[PDB]
């Protein structure tokens, strides 16, 4: 057996994530320095999920004060708990 | 979150100072009877966290499950401060302190869960009077 190298669309968690900082980082060169979009990381699922409905409560967080796409889906519940 | 769940414990403090102040014989009649009535109102605070203690021990307690578990305390606790610190800053004596607990029961009139413990501090400081 040699397997069918992982063709893109079903390859991710991992190689999906690594290709968002990638195309990132395109853009990043496109720009060249006057867009420098970081922190394509950082962290885990159920204690963000904890922390959102946290938020919820009025609580403030790690990331709520007072891929990349979960600011826009965080947005739509951070102007929920405000 | 633990600045969330602490004004019960600071509406505890200001309580049991309370009872341990105007239980002694200068306050007159009513006002022995008054920091009589919220020390059965003290025992469900205490009972309520030792079942919580003994949960505790099984592991089975979180600290968002306690600030669920506590709800009705901060409410309780609350009134009797307020009760507390009215009786304490305006001067109430005798009648002057018949008079505070009946304004506080038509205050609270359509809750009926904090009009009911107002209403039995009522009757109960209304006994020697």
């Amino acid at each position: 057996g040699h397997r069918e190298e992982p063709y893109l669309t079903e390859a991710g968690r991992d190689a999906f994530d690594k290709f968002c900082r990638l195309h990132q980082g395109e853009l990043q060169l496109l720009a060249g320095g006057v867009l420098q979009a970081p922190q394509p990381v950082l962290v885990k699922e159920c204690e963000l999920v904890k922390d959102v409905l946290n938020v919820l409560i009025g609580v403030v967080s790690a990331t709520f004060s007072l891929p990349e796409s979960i600011s826009s889906l965080l947005s739509e519940v951070a102007e929920y708990g405000t | 979150l633990v600045h969330r769940i602490l004004p019960v414990a600071a509406s505890y403090s200001a309580v049991t100072r309370f009872i341990e102040e105007k239980s002694s014989f200068e306050y007159g009649q009513v006002n022995h009877a008054l920091a009589a009535a919220m020390r059965t109102l003290v025992k469900e605070h205490l009972i309520l966290v030792s079942q919580l203690e003994q949960l505790h021990r099984q592991g089975l307690l979180s600290l968002q499950k306690l600030w669920f578990y506590i709800q009705p305390a901060m409410r309780t606790m609350d009134i009797l401060a307020s009760l507390a610190t009215s009786v304490d800053k305006g001067e109430c004596l005798g009648g002057s302190t018949l008079s505070l607990l009946h304004d506080r029961s038509f205050s609270y009139t359509g809750d009926s869960q904090a009009q009911e413990l107002c209403l039995y501090l009522t009757k109960a400081a209304s006994a020697p009077y």
